[PDB]
This record gives structure tokens, C-alpha cells and sequence, in this order.
């Protein structure tokens, strides 16, 4: 296996590592805020997009393979 | 190696701009913390040593209270349910939107954090209750002056409800780590305290067991877990304190994730932590709401 | 479309560049959140709070040194535990013990007998909430060991002017006794002593129908009036009822103050009136009972 190709062997991975990694601070963030809800003068209103963390997932399994 | 490049380079240039959104949602909220929530509760003439007490008293609204259960402890506020099953019920933890955070070390379990009431549409009384845990000392002391029973409550995110009743309930003081101990189960929502979770058999089932229980936070093991791995504990970071044993079948104390349903994926730490009672809707759901409520047994 | 392949060993190295800045950013957004977590612990802000000076009652409170009015845990000698009241403290140096409240009909008043006893309504710092802090606790505090105690009794008709009846003595009796109410004398005030008696010209006896002090409390659940039928229970609520009243400040709450014969299903004058300073159809808009040891109502 060429260098080139060993390296995208590697970023593949690192990057559905980011991806589980942001997928979770989204959740994180969007529990934290809510909390404050009970502490602060009000809560930044919103929504997370889980979809678009599972969809770039898939988009990635189908290419690493 | 061809298309592969298009794909990584589209994603990693995604996810920096959901992490550019991410960054200013924060910066939102830390400016709306630059100031505090406020409420007004103008507490209730009537009072007594607790919720039973003061609907006997003629208490026969549901609101906050002020209770002394003894002359000792200075006298606190707590919300009563003085409408459900002929009321008289002190509740002793409620959840039932993302208000508080209930990932919290061993003190704030132990003295108590949350919101106990709210005030609704202009009115000088605040007669919804918001989200708290009463904390382990007190609810100690009331499991203590006599038997007890404990009335759990929740619904999923489809509006369904079930409860959990127990006949007997007592949690030791905290030198003896606030051991729980519950008896006379009977209910809808299933015996997750004393049997275990139902999905489960031999020893498998038998440690998810929180009857008998010590209790333990993310900075203070009392868990099941006998070992070594400083990790393999049944709190971590921002996980909530409860009974647990190897780990759980129920955790009333979980994070709140909103929708119901989640995965290994959302969970901070991979662990399933989150308002769950697996007896009911299995192991990785988070209930909409979620109360403790306790009374005199008679 | 497909480039150069040594195009390859640039951008295979570029999507590096992008993903361990990604890396760092989420490093110091976690960070930042941290720091979100940490706003947020605290509990909303409670405007109602409680003062920590306690007492015997709203008196010997102030004595110790308290200036402003509001909420505070007093506990008669006598009494078995502490309970919450509202004091008033003026800057004399006066401690008025509250115990009754009108100001907008938002509290129902027809309560039975235990609800008397232990009290209704809510307490405000503010002093702004209708309630009844309850017999057994005004029995306890007018009846401390050798201490005088007096009842002032402030009205306001909707038209601003505000009067007030003062009672030396003032006292009332165990629940054994029915919570009776008795004073020395009427210490003046131009509300008028409505405790006496008042004669509407109805019968030969008014004066004797109507007198208040001596009179045991009443409630619909528990008849200790001096009349035949049920006094509390025809005005609906609670009081020191005779046959039935002169003075009678528990009554329903009659928005704009004047109230006729047309206004219930039987031509009752069940609103808070207080005869000697308006007529029997002219339900006040505030009220207010409040009590403090005698030796302290000017020299
Ligand atoms: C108990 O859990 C382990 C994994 O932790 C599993 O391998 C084992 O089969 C389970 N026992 C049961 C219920 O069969
Ligand atoms: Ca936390
Ligand atoms: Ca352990
Ligand atoms: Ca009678």
C-alpha cells in the first residue's frame, strides 16, 4: 500500500471519530442550554440536526468500504 | 481514493461550520446568564411537618409549602400534590423539561438543588412545581419520622403514563451513605428498585438491583462496582446520583435528553445515562416527565 | 473531475490542515461550555424571602433590632413550634403582628372550621395578600404570660379614606373555648366601635344581636353563634359570630364596596361591613386585624 493511501486510511477514521464526537457535543450543548433554562433569564431556543450527523455517518461508511 | 477525497473534504468543511454554529449558541446563552430566572412564591399561611400534615390542615390546593418535620432543621420550602391519589404526597424530585441539570457532585445531593415551584400566569403563588431534588439529608429525615411510601410517576414523549408505587421507603442518613430500601411494590411501570431490570436474567438482572442500594455521584462511589478501572464506574462527568448498583434498571436522576430515544452515539460517556426505567420503555428512552413523591403510610 | 494524482499528496494532506483545526476549535468550545455549565447551577431568584431575626412575636422582633416589615418566624412562649407572619414595623419602632387581610376578594373566605384554626391565604413580604393566619396561632399570641395585648382594625372604602378601631385587651380563647374573643374596652378610633353593637332599627334588640366581644368563633362546620340558624353559615365564612354581627370583616369580597339585597339568593348582608362607619351594604376594599402588646399603643 502506497504512503497516499495509508494516509486516507487514517482520516477516515478520524474523521468518523469527529463525527461521533461533534454528534455528541451537539447533545451535550443542546442538554446544557436547556439547563440553564432554570438558571438564567431565559434558554437560546432551538433544535439539534441529528439527521445531518447520520447522513455524513453513512457517507462515510459507504466510501471507507 | 478518487471520489474519496470529495467526501472527506465535503464533511470535515461541514462539521467546522456546525462547530462555528455550536460556538455562537453558547455565546448566546452565556449572555442571557449575565442576569438570573426570578420567581415570586408568597408562601401559604398553613403548614405543618409535612405535605400530609398540611392537607389535613385544610392545604387542599397543590402549590408550594412550607414544612417543618422537625423542630431541629429550620423550616423549607417543598411543592405538594395535594390532587393526585387523595393527595397529602411531598415530592421529592420532578422532572419534566431540561430546566436543571442533574449531573451534580455529592453536596449538591446532599443539600439540595432545583427549582421547588413557579409561579403560573400572574398569580402572587407559585402553583407549578419547577425541577429539583430535594436533597438526600432531608429526604432522609422525612423516610425516617415513620413509614413511608413512595409514589413514582412518568410519562414518555408519545403522552403515556404509568406509576410505581411503594409501600415502604427509607433512605439511612449520610454516614450511612444514604442506603435506600423499598417494599409492598405495586404498579404499572414496573418493579425496576426491587427485582431489576425485566430484560434481563440470572445475575445479569440481579445487579441492576437498586433495593438496598448505597448512593453515589460522579465524585463519590458507592456503587456496586468492586474494582480498580477509574472509569468503570456508574456515575461519570454530568451523570446523575442515584441508587446504583451494577449499574441500573431505573435512573430518575438521568440526563434529559429531549425526543426519548437514544443512542451510544449522543451519550457523553457511551454509558446509557438518561431518564430511564427499563422496565417500561426499555434501555436507551429518556422519559418527559418524571417525579418522587412520598407520604405517611397509615 | 478528477485531477493531477500529484495533486494527490497536496490536498491528501490539506484535509489535514482542516481536520485537526476541527479538532482544536471543539477543544476550546468544550472548554467554553464548561463554563456555560457552571452559569447555569443556581436556582431562579426568589423575590419573597424571609428575615432571619425571630421572636416571640412581631414586637419583641422589633426590639431586637428589626426595621422593615415583612415575613418573619415568630414562636409564642407557649406555642410548640415556630410559625411564619407578617410584621409591620413602623419607624417608631412598633411590631404589629397581622392576622387577618382584605385587598382585592382574590382569597375565599368561606372556610371550615380547621382552616380557621390553622389559617389560609398566603403571606407576602409586601404585605399585599388576602389571609387568615389562624386561631390556635392568634390565640397563642394574645394570650402570652402577663402581656396586654390590643387589635387595631384598619377599613379603606374604594374611595381612598381609611378609618381604624382600636380594642385594648384584646384576647381570644383556647380551641376548648371556641376561640372566643373578648376585649376590655373600645380605645377609640373613628371607625367606630362596631364590637358593641349597632342599632339598624330591624328589632328592639340590635344593639344586643350584634355585640362582638364575648362571642365565640364560628364556622359552618361548627355552630357557636347566638342565633338559631347557622350565622357563619349564612354569610358563608367565619367569624365571632352573635345573631349575627355588627363588625364582621371575613365576609365576601363585594367588588366596587356597595352591595345590595339583590346580591345573593336570600337578601343577606354577608359582605365585610363594619356598621358604625358605613352602612350594612357597603362591603370595604381593604381590611386589616393586627395586634401588638398594649403597652405599646402610645404611652
Ligand atoms: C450478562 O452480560 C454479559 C455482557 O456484559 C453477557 O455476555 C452475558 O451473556 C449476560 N448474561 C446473560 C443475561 O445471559
Ligand atoms: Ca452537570
Ligand atoms: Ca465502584
Ligand atoms: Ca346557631
Amino acid at each position: 500500500v502506497i504512503e497516499k493511501v495509508q494516509h486516507i486510511q487514517l482520516l477516515q477514521k478520524n474523521v468518523r471519530a469527529q463525527l461521533v464526537d461533534m454528534k455528541r457535543l451537539e447533545v451535550d450543548i443542546d442538554i446544557k442550554i436547556r439547563s440553564c433554562r432554570g438558571s438564567c433569564s431565559r434558554a437560546l431556543a432551538r433544535e439539534v440536526d441529528l439527521k445531518d450527523y447520520e447522513d455524513q455517518q453513512k457517507q462515510l461508511e459507504q466510501v471507507i468500504a | 481514493i478518487p471520489t474519496n477525497l470529495r467526501v472527506l473534504r465535503s464533511i470535515l468543511e461541514n462539521l467546522r461550520s456546525k462547530i462555528q454554529k455550536l460556538e455562537s449558541d453558547v455565546s448566546a446563552q452565556m449572555e442571557y446568564c449575565r442576569t438570573p430566572c426570578t420567581v415570586s412564591c408568597n408562601i401559604p399561611v398553613v403548614s405543618g411537618k409535612e405535605c400530609e400534615e398540611i392537607i389535613r390542615k385544610g392545604g387542599e390546593t397543590s402549590e408550594m409549602y412550607l414544612i417543618q418535620p422537625d423542630s431541629s432543621v429550620k423550616p423549607y420550602r417543598v411543592y405538594c400534590d395535594m390532587n393526585t391519589e387523595n393527595g397529602g404526597w411531598t415530592v421529592i424530585q420532578n422532572r419534566q423539561d431540561g430546566s436543571v441539570d442533574f449531573g451534580r457532585k455529592w453536596d449538591p445531593y446532599k443539600q439540595g438543588f432545583g427549582n421547588v415551584a413557579t409561579n403560573t400566569d400572574g398569580k402572587n403563588y407559585c402553583g407549578l412545581p419547577g425541577e429539583y431534588w430535594l436533597g438526600n439529608d432531608k429526604i432522609s429525615q422525612l423516610t425516617r419520622m415513620g413509614p413511608t411510601e413512595l409514589l413514582i410517576e412518568m410519562e414518555d414523549w408519545k403522552g403515556d403514563k404509568v406509576k410505581a408505587h411503594y409501600g415502604g421507603f427509607t433512605v439511612q442518613n449520610e454516614a450511612n451513605k444514604y442506603q435506600i430500601s423499598v417494599n409492598k411494590y405495586r404498579g404499572t411501570a414496573g418493579n425496576a428498585l426491587m427485582d431489576g431490570a425485566s430484560q434481563l436474567m440470572g445475575e445479569n438482572r440481579t445487579m441492576t438491583i437498586h433495593n438496598g442500594m448505597f448512593f453515589s455521584t460522579y465524585d463519590r462511589d458507592n456503587d456496586g462496582w468492586l474494582t480498580s478501572d477509574p472509569r468503570k464506574q456508574c456515575s461519570k462527568e454530568d451523570g446523575g446520583g442515584w441508587w446504583y448498583n451494577r449499574c441500573h434498571a431505573a435512573n430518575p436522576n438521568g440526563r434529559y435528553y429531549w425526543g426519548g430515544q437514544y443512542t451510544w452515539d449522543m451519550a457523553k460517556h457511551g454509558t446509557d445515562d438518561g431518564v430511564v426505567w427499563m422496565n417500561w420503555k426499555g434501555s436507551w428512552y429518556s422519559m418527559r416527565k418524571m417525579s418522587m413523591k412520598i407520604r405517611p403510610f397509615f | 473531475y478528477e485531477a493531477s494524482i500529484l495533486t494527490h499528496d497536496s490536498s491528501i494532506r490539506y484535509l489535514q490542515e482542516i481536520y485537526n483545526s476541527n479538532n482544536q476549535k471543539i477543544v476550546n468550545l468544550k472548554e467554553k461550555v464548561a463554563q456555560l455549565e457552571a452559569q447555569c447551577q443556581e436556582p431562579c431568584k426568589d423575590t419573597v424571602q424571609i428575615h432571619d431575626i425571630t421572636g416571640k412575636d412581631c414586637q419583641d422582633i422589633a426590639n431586637k433590632g428589626a426595621k422593615q416589615s415583612g415575613l418573619y418566624f415568630i414562636k409564642p412562649l407557649k406555642a410548640n413550634q415556630q410559625f411564619l407572619v407578617y410584621c409591620e414595623i413602623d419607624g417608631s419602632g412598633n411590631g404589629w403582628t397581622v392576622f387577618q387581610k382584605r385587598l382585592d376578594g382574590s382569597v375565599d373566605f368561606k372556610k371550615n372550621w380547621i382552616q380557621y384554626k390553622e389559617g389560609f391565604g398566603h403571606l407576602s413580604p409586601t404585605g399585599t395578600t388576602e389571609f387568615w393566619l389562624g386561631n390556635e396561632k392568634i390565640h397563642l399570641i394574645s394570650t402570652q404570660s402577663a402581656i396586654p395585648y390590643a387589635l387595631r382594625v384598619e377599613l379603606e372604602d374604594w374611595n381612598g379614606r381609611t378609618s381604624t378601631a382600636d380594642y385594648a385587651m384584646f384576647k381570644v380563647g383556647p380551641e376548648a373555648d371556641k376561640y372566643r374573643l373578648t376585649y376590655a374596652y373600645f380605645a377609640g378610633g373613628d371607625a367606630g366601635d362596631a364590637f358593641d353593637g349597632f342599632d339598624f332599627g330591624d328589632d328592639p334588640s340590635d344593639k344586643f344581636f350584634t355585640s362582638h366581644n364575648g362571642m365565640q368563633f364560628s364556622t359552618w362546620d361548627n355552630d357557636n353563634d347566638k342565633f338559631e340558624g347557622n350565622c357563619a353559615e349564612q354569610d358563608g365564612s367565619g367569624w365571632w359570630m352573635n345573631k349575627c354581627h355588627a363588625g364582621h370583616l371575613n365576609g365576601v369580597y363585594y367588588q366596587g364596596g356597595t352591595y345590595s339585597k339583590a346580591s345573593t339568593p336570600n337578601g343577606y348582608d354577608n359582605g365585610i361591613i363594619w356598621a358604625t362607619w358605613k352602612t350594612r351594604w357597603y362591603s370595604m376594599k381593604k381590611t386589616t386585624m393586627k395586634i401588638i402588646p398594649f403597652n405599646r399603643l402610645t404611652i
